[PDB]
């Protein structure tokens, strides 16, 4: 062949955070069919809303955006348990896909995005050189939304666990992590990545019983 | 609306 | 400058389902110091092991092995709680210091691996060959892993609800759940990345009463 | 765009000393059209031979071989003096034109090479990697086709300066030029270049009279 | 290893048409030693100017110059004889030097460059991303030059074979071939590529009787 | 013994 | 029959 | 002063 359909740029996702998670890599061959399965990240989550992105930066808002949909009626559940599939297929002609199903429902939605749609050749050269100029403040901007991330795991999953322990809990040490809850919640809404960390550290050295309750509670 | 990994 | 000191391969840890998750990217310039933070894979787990890599394959044994050593001591904790953060540290001179530090006990182990350490030049000109000979089988690989690890997690996480559900849950229910757990836990022991997805989905699809009970407890 | 059409693989044609010139640049988006004017290697060719090849390796026959075609009638000149255009023109459709104009005549011959042709993509991923795996034999090859080059320069250029010399030329200086010729001559049918560069050195020693005959005949 | 030397960026010099030549390509491991044998581009030309040059980018101008010095004593000849060999020495304390040898006289000039000249690391990749997003502009940059050079090789080559024809080029030959010269040098001053090659397919449309009295000359 | 992300 | 640069 | 290759 003298010729190759290429995509030019990566496509995929917004997760949470706020980051782009790719489906499809920059210069895969078409037609070509990539699956991911994710899932929802609050308590009894109703809903998941699909941010197409097109691009190589991490954070979604600074990749191009190729549409939007929401796949409803998922069922009550804990955080982080359904389903949901999230296909990302480009045919023969450069048409992209994009469904997501919920497995235990097997409810479905797509989005149907043409092949003229996303950047032109020039944004496409500007975001390969940005994606390059920007390499150092996108690991950074990465770093935080995964230390952010893991503050909201360890956030959820000890609130879960102090409920769980009930009077197991010492009351001095159940003083002692709320009041560290509150103060990683506080720091999670914010920007700094050393702040979350140290709220997240203050947790750990206050837990250790908690952790040893939980721990036995299933053991 | 989130979707984690 | 007419030169610089970079990393001419990715540096990195093994961390669950056999995966090498990078600290360092290849060509970042040195020095450098790089963290992040990882938990443990089992409920109780009193130890982890750092096991240090150089190369750019997704599978940690198709990379070369710097060295390993454990940190123990992980007091006990539901898996996933424990914070270990773990740093990669090349000084000016291109030694790698690599320190693992438990967060709650503030207990640390190093690994100190000297310049001369890891892949040779050929070496290196066949690492990034490979890698990119091999960069549609690792994708398969990387993806596999990824569902193997999703399937543990809602294997391990009903079994937490099954349980602190108890009686709140209907013993038909329990029976399909059971038995799609053994199922799942079969599954995972494979390499049939179908048929861990499909245990999955028979688990979401009979798990929709313990998925409203879980919500509910904690809600 | 969702997509582009790009060449996977450089293509180009062949030129004095086995080398692949490239016209279209790997990763070109197509459609494209690149020209450039050629000439003749020796005293009253008549013909040239356009060797079409697609590949990123500098020895034209390491790259794969499209086709090949004859423009005739050329008009009798010193070597170096006609002006041979070839023109590389992808369409939209993927199909490769190649032409050879000569510019005295305005005679034209083309080969058409249609989108299939050339290497599979197993076979366009192997070329690439190669490509990197041989970048320095390449490059000694390209150094040494150079050498070559400039060698068959000074051998053909002094040999028509000693005959507009005439006896202008001392009869000791001649001597020395004729059989250091003859000795460069037979090196330039070798593959050392250290050789080639010891025979031209030696001219350059022994033409130093010749030189200034040959600058003052036109001054 | 965990570590590299190497070169950031190309080195090389400029050549004629204000082109960078480069000398030791981009991320090339260091110590490493290159050479490369040049010419005048002038009849009688008594000195070279070596102008080192750092970067990626065609025109000599858009690199960051290191250095300049001149070799001189270059005994009189016709363009293109003499040979001047230009080497690029990296030592392991990463020092460039930089020599310029007559292979005639064995006249030797260098610059070296210590290991904290040129580009800053800022700038390093100012200058990686401004090659890429000028490919194009710098390609036709470099086809331009190419066709001008050809153009004066036509210009210097045909004045050489009208001198060295005298009475055997026919009057109403001689009138067409030299105002069509004087067109071809004027269209040389210029930046349009398309004039130029206007110019030397005129002048081939009209030599065509010199260029077989040339061709006999020698045959 | 294994780390998680 | 070769071409030249 | 220039040189060419």
């Amino acid at each position: 062949v003298l010729l190759l359909d290429v995509t030019p740029l990566s496509l995929g996702i917004e997760t949470m955070g706020g980051v782009m998670t790719t489906l499809i890599a920059k210069n895969t061959t078409i037609p070509t069919k990539h699956s991911q399965v994710f899932s929802t990240a609050e308590d009894n989550q109703s809903a998941v809303t699909i941010h197409v992105l097109q691009g190589e930066r991490k954070r979604a808002a600074d990749n191009k955006s190729l549409g939007q949909f929401n796949l409803d009626g998922i069922n009550p559940a804990p955080r982080g348990m359904p389903q949901i599939e999230v296909t990302f297929d480009i045919d023969a002609d450069g048409i992209l896909h994009v469904s997501a199903k919920d497995k235990n429902s097997g409810k479905e939605q797509k989005i149907t995005i043409k092949a003229s749609s996303g950047l032109n050749e020039d944004e496409i050269q500007k975001m390969v050189r940005d994606a390059e100029a920007n390499a150092e403040a996108d690991r950074k901007f990465e770093e935080l939304v995964q230390t952010r991330n893991q503050g909201d795991h360890l956030l959820h999953s000890t609130r879960k666990q102090v409920e769980e322990a009930g009077d197991k809990l010492p009351a001095d040490d159940k003083t002692a992590i709320e009041s560290a809850l509150t103060a990683l919640e506080t720091a999670l809404k914010g920007e700094d990545k050393a702040a979350i960390e140290a709220k997240m550290q203050e947790l750990a050295q206050v837990s250790q019983k908690l952790m040893e309750i939980a721990q036995q509670q299933h053991a | 609306n989130r979707l984690i990994l």
